[PDB]
């Protein structure tokens, strides 16, 4: 058993050939494991999204598509806070990372906050963020 | 929460 860290730099290792679904699963299940860890999760996936390697974040987006998917109040709640939120829309707004991330991942980022904002109405959060990024244009 | 401002786009 390893640590998130470990986990996450398997699961999204620029070398991989293709998704590795073993690393990805084990991550998401990992998560909860202590009190902790989805606060971490969270830090450590926002930091692979914002990889200049289109393939780093392609990979960590669908890490975090993944796991939540799944059944997780914390994880949920991390993930549908600002703290979080925020290293997304840096990733998609043309005053930040926007205007070097390719159209690829930013579509993919526009395309889960969306299906969050439907699928996770509880997190408000979350579609306060998708409604300020139509405000401004983002979207779409 | 403690939650941080949201960035506007």
């Amino acid at each position: 058993p390893e640590t998130l860290e470990a986990r996450i730099n398997r699961a999204t290792n620029p070398l991989n050939k293709e998704l590795d679904w073993a690393s990805i699963n084990g991550f998401c299940e990992q998560l909860n494991e202590d009190f902790e860890g989805p606060p971490l999760a969270t830090r450590l996936l926002a930091h692979k999204i914002q990889s200049p390697q289109e393939w780093e974040a392609i990979q960590a987006l669908t890490v975090l598509e993944t796991c939540m998917k799944s059944c997780g109040k914390r994880f949920h709640d991390e993930v549908g806070k600002f703290r979080f939120l925020n290293e997304l829309i840096k990733v998609v707004s043309p005053k930040y990372l926007g205007s070097r991330t390719s159209e690829k991942v930013k579509n993919k980022i526009l395309e889960l906050l969306y299906s969050w904002t439907v699928g996770l109405p509880e997190e408000v959060k979350i579609a306060e963020a998708y409604q300020m990024l139509k405000k401004q244009g983002i979207v779409k | 929460s403690d939650d941080v401002p949201m960035v506007i786009a």
